[PDB]
RNA sequence: GAUAACCGCUGAAAGCAUCUAAGCGGGAAACCUCUUCCAAGACCAGGCUUCUCACCCUCUAGGAGGGAUAAGGCCCCCCG
RNA sequence: ACCUCGAUGUCGGCUCGUCGCAUCCUGGGGCUGGAGCAGGUCCCAAGGGUUGGGCUGUUCGCCCAUUAAAGCGGCACGCGAGCUGGGUUUAGAACGUCGUGAGACAGUUCGGUCUCUAUCCGCCGCGCGCGUCAGAAGCUUGAGGAAACCUGUCCCUAGU
C-alpha cells in the first residue's frame, strides 16, 4: 500500500474515496491500494 | 434517497412497538429492538407499512433517510427470517468440529483454536468442512463470520483456510 | 486472600535439600501476632488488617498506645503494622483478637518479604550509584573518584532534576519478591527462606504472600 | 470621594450553579464572574469580596465539537522528560471535578489575591452537596439584552 | 483499559458500491492501571482511633499578658 | 559582520548525561517480481538495549573476533571554576623549499607550566522554625511523583 502525496486511480478498477479524513484510492487488485500521507 | 423514500413491508405475523423514537420488532424467530435517527421521522402506516420520511433535503437528513431505512427493514427481516451465513474450508487436515455451544478450528497450528459462540448466534457444522453461523442480528452474525474468516493469513498459492460460502478468492501462484 | 506476618530477621546459615543441594537460607522469627484492628470501607475506607508484633513491659507503653490496646484487649506489643486486604471476602476471616503464626505458610510458598535495608552512611557516586570512576593514572589530577560533568552548557543553564548524585544511601524500604519459603518450622514459630532479607539482625520485617508467584 | 469597603462591609451570597448539559466555558466564565464580585456594585478590585459557588454536576458538563479526544491538559513534573498529558475523557470519568474547575482557575487573575477567591469554589460531581445548611440559592445562566 | 498503522462488521448520501457519514468490533515493547519506592506545607494541609481533658494571678473586665501543670516530649546520661 | 577583543578558552578522548526520531535491534503491519527459509519497500512504533580490540593524535576510516543490534543526530560541533593534553597556536633546534639577508612555509621532525577557599540560581542529601482552629500519640488513604521495562540459544510442535 503506498503512502503518498497524491494517489490517482491507477487502473479502471480502481475508485477514490475520503475515509477517515484521508483521500484513499480503493481497488480489488491489493496493489493498487494506495492513500494519501 | 430513493431507498429512503419507500416504506417497510411489515407481514401479517409480526407485530411492531413505536415509542418516542424508539421501536421494536417481534416475529417468530425472536425479538429485536432499535433506535432511529433524530432529523428524521418513523410513522406507522396503519395500511400495512413503516414509512421513514426526511423533512428536508439536507445531505445530513438526505443521508439518515436510507440508513435509517435499511436499519428499520435489517431489525424486521432479522426477526422474521433470521440471518445466516454459510463458511467453509479449505486444505488438508483443515477441520472443524464443536464443543458443547463452542466451535472449534484445527488448521495446521501447533495448538486448536476455538470460539465460543456470542449471544443469540448459534454456531452449527454440517461436514468437517462446511459449517454455518445463525442469529437473529445481521450485523452481528456478520461481524463473527468476520472473526471467523481471518483465523488464517490469506493464502495465494495453496487458498487453505476459511473462505465464504461464495467467496472467490484471488490466487497467485508463485515460480515453485 | 494475601496473607502476611509480622517477623524478626535472626540470622542465616545453609540447609541440604533431599536432591543434595545446599539452600542459604535466611531464618526469620515469624512470631506470634495479634490483629488489634480491622481496617473497613464502611468505616475506614479502606479493607486492611492491624497486627501487632513484639514483646514490651507495660512500663514502656505510651498511654495513649496503651489504651488502643485496651479498646482491643489484648496487651500492647512493641511493633504495630497493618496488611493491606483487597475486599472485604478477604477480612471476613480476621477477627479483632485472634492469632496467627508461620503455619500460615507452607514448603514452597512463595513470599514477599519486605524489610528496612542497612545503613551505608553519605555514600559517594561510585559506591551510592555504580560510577565509572576515572584513571588512577596517565595524568588524572585529583579525580580518581568524582563525578565529572553534571550537565550541559548555557542550555539548559541547569542541572536537571534527578541528577544522580552523592548523599546519605541505605535505610529504606525493600521488597525483595519471589522468595521460596524453604521450610517452616511449625513448633518453634521459625521459617527459613531460600535467600536474603533486607535489614540488619533482630530487624522487623514483614513476610506476605506473593502476588507475582500466587 | 470614591467609596472603598471597610472592615465589615463585605457580605457573601451562597450560588449553587447546575452543570447539567451546559457548555464548560460559559459555566465557567460565568462561575468566575460571581466569583470575583463582578456582579456587585461595591465591587474594587484590590478586596476579595465575590461570592460562594458551588458547581453541581461537574460530571454531566457539555464540551462542543470534538474536545474529548483531542484536547489535552498538561502537567510537567519538573523532571527531564516528565511532561504527562491527559485529554477531557480520561478526565471525566477517573475524576471529573478538576476538569470544571481547571476550567475556572483559568479565569481568576494568577495574583495571591486569585488564591484567596478560589476557596469560595466548590465543584461537586454528583447532583448533591453537603452545603444544605448555607441555603444555596440556585443560580441560571443569564444575558441581559441590548 | 483505551489505541497507532492495519484489518473489519452493518451501512446511506449516490436504487449497485464503500471500515464512516449514524452506530459496533479486533489491534503493538509506545499511553493508562498493573510491580517497587517517596508521598497531606495535597493551603481542598486528609482519614481511623487513643490519651490529657485542667489551675491560678495581673492589667481592667473586653480582650490580652504572665505563671504552674496534665498527656507528651526535649535536653543530660549508657549506647547503636 | 548582528553581541562578545577593560578576554565568550580552541580538537580528540574520559566521566556524566539529557532530548528528537529521520528505527540499528526488539514489537505491530500493507504491497511483493512473497512457495518455505530468507528478503526487498513502505507504514506504525522512542520502553529498554545498542561489545571488546589492532592500525592511527586521531574524528573520520581500514581491519580482527563477536552480537539480537553494534542507529543517526541536537544540547557553546553538550560537558577543561569536572579530568586529560596526543592535535593545534609562543619562545629552542634541525631537514626540505623560498629569500642577498633578517627571516618565512594551510611543509615535516624532536622538546615544550592547564590557576581558582563556591556568594546566588540549579542539583544531591540533612536538619531548625512556624502551619494544618485545644495539646499530644499510634496506625494509615493516597492526589501527585520517581524507578523499572533489554535479550539470546537449545529442545518438543516437526524433519511437520
Ligand atoms: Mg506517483
Ligand atoms: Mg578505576
Ligand atoms: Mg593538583
Ligand atoms: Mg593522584
Ligand atoms: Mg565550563
Ligand atoms: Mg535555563
Ligand atoms: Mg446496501
Ligand atoms: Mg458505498
Ligand atoms: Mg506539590
Ligand atoms: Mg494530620
Ligand atoms: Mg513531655
Ligand atoms: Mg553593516
Ligand atoms: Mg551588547
Ligand atoms: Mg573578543
Ligand atoms: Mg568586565
Ligand atoms: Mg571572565
Ligand atoms: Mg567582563
Ligand atoms: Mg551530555
Ligand atoms: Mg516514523
Ligand atoms: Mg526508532
Ligand atoms: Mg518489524
Ligand atoms: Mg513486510
Ligand atoms: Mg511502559
Ligand atoms: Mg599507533
Ligand atoms: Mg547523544
Ligand atoms: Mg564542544
Ligand atoms: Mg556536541
Ligand atoms: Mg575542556
Ligand atoms: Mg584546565
Ligand atoms: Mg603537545
Ligand atoms: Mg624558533
Ligand atoms: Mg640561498
Ligand atoms: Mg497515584
Ligand atoms: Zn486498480
Amino acid at each position: 500500500m503506498k503512502v503518498n502525496p497524491s494517489v490517482k486511480p491507477i487502473c479502471d478498477k480502481c475508485r477514490v474515496i475520503r475515509r477517515h479524513g484521508r483521500v484513499m484510492v480503493i481497488c480489488s487488485d491489493p496493489r493498487h491500494k494506495q492513500r494519501q500521507g | 434517497s430513493r431507498i429512503g423514500k419507500q416504506p417497510v413491508p411489515v407481514p401479517s405475523g409480526v407485530d411492531v412497538t413505536i415509542n418516542g423514537q424508539n421501536l421494536s420488532v417481534k416475529g417468530p424467530k425472536g425479538t429485536l429492538t432499535l433506535d432511529v435517527a433524530e432529523p428524521i421521522s418513523v410513522s406507522r402506516a396503519e395500511d400495512g407499512a413503516i414509512v421513514v420520511t426526511r423533512p428536508d433535503d439536507e445531505r445530513r437528513s438526505r443521508s439518515l433517510h436510507g440508513l435509517s431505512r435499511t436499519l428499520i427493514a435489517n431489525l424486521v427481516t432479522g426477526v422474521t427470517e433470521g440471518y445466516t451465513q454459510k463458511m467453509e474450508i479449505f486444505g488438508v487436515g483443515y477441520r472443524v468440529q464443536l464443543k458443547g455451544q463452542n466451535l472449534e478450528f484445527a488448521l495446521g497450528y501447533s495448538h486448536p483454536v476455538l470460539i465460543e459462540a456470542p449471544e443469540g448466534i448459534t454456531f452449527a457444522v454440517e461436514s468437517p468442512t462446511k459449517f454455518s453461523v445463525s442469529g437473529i442480528d445481521k450485523q452481528k452474525v456478520g461481524q463473527i463470520s468476520a472473526v471467523i474468516r481471518r483465523l488464517r493469513r490469506p493464502d495465494p498459492y495453496k487458498g487453505k483456510g476459511v473462505r465464504y460460502e461464495g467467496e472467490q478468492i484471488r490466487r497467485k501462484v508463485g515460480k515453485t | 486472600a494475601r496473607k502476611g506476618i509480622l517477623g524478626t530477621k535472626l540470622g542465616m546459615t545453609q540447609v541440604f535439600d533431599e536432591n543434595n543441594k545446599v539452600v542459604p537460607v535466611t531464618v526469620v522469627k515469624a512470631g506470634p501476632n495479634v490483629v488489634t484492628r480491622i481496617r473497613t470501607t464502611e468505616r475506614d475506607g479502606y479493607s486492611a488488617v492491624q497486627l501487632a508484633y513484639g514483646e514490651i513491659s507495660p512500663r514502656k507503653v505510651i498511654k495513649p498506645v496503651a489504651g488502643q490496646f485496651a479498646a482491643a484487649g489484648v496487651n500492647p506489643r512493641r511493633h504495630v503494622a497493618e496488611l493491606r486486604l483487597d475486599d472485604e471476602a478477604a477480612v471476613a476471616e480476621y477477627e479483632v483478637g485472634q492469632e496467627l503464626t508461620a503455619e500460615i505458610f507452607s514448603d514452597g510458598a512463595y513470599v514477599d518479604v519486605t524489610g528496612t535495608s542497612k545503613g551505608k552512611g553519605f555514600a559517594g557516586t561510585m559506591k551510592r550509584h555504580g560510577f565509572r570512576g576515572q584513571g588512577a593514572a596517565h595524568g588524572a589530577q585529583a579525580v580518581h573518584r568524582r563525578p565529572g560533568s553534571i550537565g550541559g552548557c548555557a542550555t539548559p543553564g541547569r542541572v536537571f532534576k534527578g541528577t544522580r548524585m552523592s548523599g546519605r544511601m541505605g535505610n529504606d524500604r525493600v521488597t525483595t519478591q519471589n522468595l521460596k519459603v524453604h521450610k517452616v518450622d511449625a513448633e518453634n514459630g521459625v521459617l527459613l527462606i531460600k535467600g536474603a532479607i533486607p535489614g540488619r539482625n533482630g530487624g522487623l520485617v514483614v513476610v506476605r504472600s506473593a502476588i507475582k508467584r500466587g | 470621594p470614591t467609596y472603598t469597603p471597610k472592615a465589615g462591609d463585605t457580605t457573601r451570597s451562597w450560588y449553587v450553579i447546575d452543570a447539567s448539559d451546559v457548555v464548560l466555558g460559559r459555566l465557567a466564565s460565568a462561575a468566575a464572574t460571581l466569583l470575583r464580585g463582578k456582579h456587585k456594585p461595591t465591587f474594587t478590585p484590590n478586596v476579595d469580596g465575590g461570592d460562594f459557588v458551588i458547581v453541581i454536576n461537574a460530571d454531566k458538563i457539555a464540551v462542543s465539537g470534538d474536545k474529548l479526544t483531542k484536547k489535552f491538559a498538561y502537567r510537567h513534573s519538573g523532571y527531564p522528560g516528565g511532561l504527562r498529558k491527559r485529554t477531557i475523557g480520561e478526565l471525566l470519568e477517573k475524576h471529573p471535578t478538576r476538569v470544571v474547575e481547571n476550567a475556572i482557575i483559568g479565569m481568576l487573575p494568577h495574583n495571591k489575591l486569585g488564591r484567596q477567591i478560589q476557596k469560595k469554589l466548590k465543584v461537586y460531581a454528583g447532583p448533591d452537596h453537603p452545603h444544605a445548611a448555607q441555603q444555596p440559592i440556585p443560580f441560571e445562566i443569564k444575558q441581559v439584552a441590548q
